[PDB]
């Protein structure tokens, strides 16, 4: 007998990808507003984590985010580019989100930012519990969802000759989980 | 400085890794927790809960309220069972959908005892006897009341007690079974006596059925198969 | 050497990181500090200071000396209030510009009590009664003196004491409010009695208004929105 | 942080390295072990087992049951030996295939004593004498019974005891020999007396032969030569 692997920590704290944020190099050819990528942290997209969390009503958890950046030249053209640096900015709840590539939010002291140098160990931060409430509500029978923050991403190098696309996989691992008030689990139907 | 020697495994991200990591909000005073009722410390606490078995998964009955009710009627006293429930909690479509089954689908291995609980939802007046049998693993399920009686069984008296909690044991060659494919036993309910009723009381009653893991139950080797 | 294994997070610069770092001037003898008067150990010490509320933010009054003075006059005894001040210290344009508001704009969350302090700047001779009311959050502000009196209030006597320090309480569902959007209460000042004056003394006095955080006040989750 | 200085040998994978490594299944509760009979803690425990020598590796005899039996017959009393077995356990085709030899092929160096055990598989009635000789290393094997008798030997009596366990000693200039090329000695069995039998009992008996390492045996410097 042993019930360790069916503990909440073991059942939940498992590195799961939750998004793939794509950003292009600031190439001066015809580039759109794809120069930066923004994703509001939410578990309602990945079915695995969501279906596991909706076993329970309330919750609390730190949130370890790992970032796996993978780039490649777009054109078959004789591509050359020095090592790119990526600004991975975490925007806490209630804070403003970037609108442009050169918005002020990328220079704000509040917003913590990682400067990942390409071709190195995957970047990582550990967001704490950022809830106004004393527990993340997965279901709320009231009138006026919970804010974890936003992740914005850009390339720092600016006047680049050759285009370079890059995908940032975000491996979210909830850590120090607590969950209350179990519920019936949803079918996989409406996901 | 301190001479080091970077070993293999350096600069790899193993998604199962457990290291310290730098906090992005290190000056932030976390909202303290409160004592909410109902903290779950373990998933098996949800499988230890008596949840209702869907017995009739036919085309019409399924995905309604009728898929759970087993109807006892008055018809020719056939020796065949009222219900025969295979004990493949993961690889049985009926137990697969229970809470137990929902937790077992998240795991590969499991071991322990199950407790089944049938519940007569008929009249206070009606009386009779059902025979709740348990064929162990390897056995071909009982086809007649006699074959079932000779083995393990419980003569449940509809008249006296309205429920019947039979507990299955943990019999397996390995220390743990699988959640997919191969036996595991059979609960099965027969009439010992056709149900008696007084006056114009309805002669069509219902029995419900519940299942839950026991305190000895355990799972291991998480396996999430959820996708789109 | 000591075998190590570089983990994820290596060679990243997190602007929130807190590590040791090599000093560029390691042989340099720093100018020692002196005991200057007025060391601030915390920003809330600046929000605990009674600063003056601008009540009249009209086109003319604003960005002058008149935007702070509330003029009491002699006109038909209308039940409407002299002033009604919403308790959105961050999301109220009047309290937004106070020192308290300037410190709250740097933060997301806050919690605590406020103390408002009205101050009669009229004559030593003039006498009368104002009624300083406090509608709690959720309440629609009082429109008549009666509605205000029935709730929480203070009958301030212009003749006896020249100030009136009403302290708001900390009422919120969360442990902390937001600095942007939704209620929070209303201070509001009515005439109980039209102000009496002796001889040709002017019948147009002024009251000032101050606000400050209390010792129980606290903020968290810094949010600088300063840019060009 | 702690200033380090990555030395030579960093980021190399030496297949002989022994470092810690991150577990891919860190939350997984391993199936506990049981007490199975027959745990082997060392490979020499398999070389300490008396396994049967194939003496006749001729074209026909080999890869059958006859390659192990040494046939004693009744023919002209030639002084030549019944068998002469060179003590190159690795570099002798006969001892090479024994369990001892199978373990020695996995190693470069070895040292210790061997015990050979011949076994008469004839009649309870038959009687006679064999002479089991041991020429030490460097010696040219004995060609006549006299030359063998003068050296080390054992006059085995077929009539009394049915086996004969002669133990070779550890004689080598180095502390360890090689498993390939050069001497090491010779066991050799002669007739002292042609085997007597009573009545029509068959005059063609068989002796088997076993070999095993002793408790003093040891190997070192693993050398796997297995390929396709």
């Amino acid at each position: 007998r042993s019930r360790s692997e069916s503990s909440i920590e073991s059942f939940f704290a498992r590195g799961a990808c939750v998004t793939i944020m794509t950003v292009d190099n600031p190439a001066s050819t015809t580039n759109k507003d794809k120069l930066f990528a923004v994703w509001k942290i939410t578990y309602k997209d990945t079915v695995q984590l969501r279906r596991k969390l909706e076993f329970f009503t309330y919750s609390r958890f730190d949130m370890e985010l790992t970032f796996v950046v993978t780039a490649n030249f777009t054109e078959t053209n004789n591509g050359h580019a020095l090592n790119q640096v990526y600004q991975i900015m975490y925007v806490p709840p209630g804070a403003p989100v970037p609108e442009k590539w050169d918005d002020y939010t990328w220079q704000t002291s509040s917003n913590p930012s990682i400067f990942y140098t390409y071709g190195t160990a995957p970047a990582r931060i550990s967001v704490p519990y950022v809830g106004i409430s004393n527990a993340y509500s997965h279901f709320y029978d009231g009138f006026s969802l919970n804010d974890f923050g936003i992740l914005a991403v850009r390339v720092v190098n600016d006047h680049n000759p050759t285009k370079v696309t890059s995908k940032i996989r975000v491996y979210l691992k909830p850590k120090h989980i607590r969950v209350w008030c179990p519920r019936p689990p949803r079918a996989v139907a409406y996901y | 400085g301190l001479p080091v020697m970077n070993t293999p495994g350096s600069n790899q991200y193993l998604t199962a890794d457990n290291f310290q990591s730098p906090c992005a909000l290190p000056e932030f005073d976390v909202t303290p927790p409160i004592d909410i009722p109902g903290e779950v410390k373990n998933m098996m606490e949800l499988a230890e809960i008596d949840t209702m078995i869907p017995f009739d998964l036919s085309a019409t009955k399924k995905n309604t309220m009728e898929m759970y009710r087993v109807r006892l009627s008055d018809k020719p006293h056939t020796d065949d069972p009222i219900l025969c429930l295979s004990l493949s909690p993961a690889s049985d479509p009926r137990l697969s959908h229970t809470m137990l089954g929902e937790i077992l689908n998240y795991y590969t291995h499991w071991a322990g005892s199950l407790k089944f609980t049938f519940l007569f939802c008929g009249s206070m007046m009606a009386t009779g006897k059902l025979l709740v049998s348990y064929a162990p693993p390897g056995a071909d399920p009982p086809k007649k009341r006699k074959e079932a009686m000779l083995g393990t069984h419980v003569i449940w008296d509809i008249g006296l007690q309205s429920s019947c909690t039979m507990v299955v044991p943990w019999i397996s060659n390995t220390t743990y079974r699988q959640t997919i494919d191969t036996e595991g036993g059979y609960i099965s309910v027969f009439y010992q006596t056709r149900i008696v009723v007084p006056l114009s009381t309805p002669r069509e009653m219902d029995i419900l059925g519940f299942v839950s893991a026991c305190n000895d139950f355990s799972v291991r080797l998480l396996r999430d198969t959820t996708h789109i």
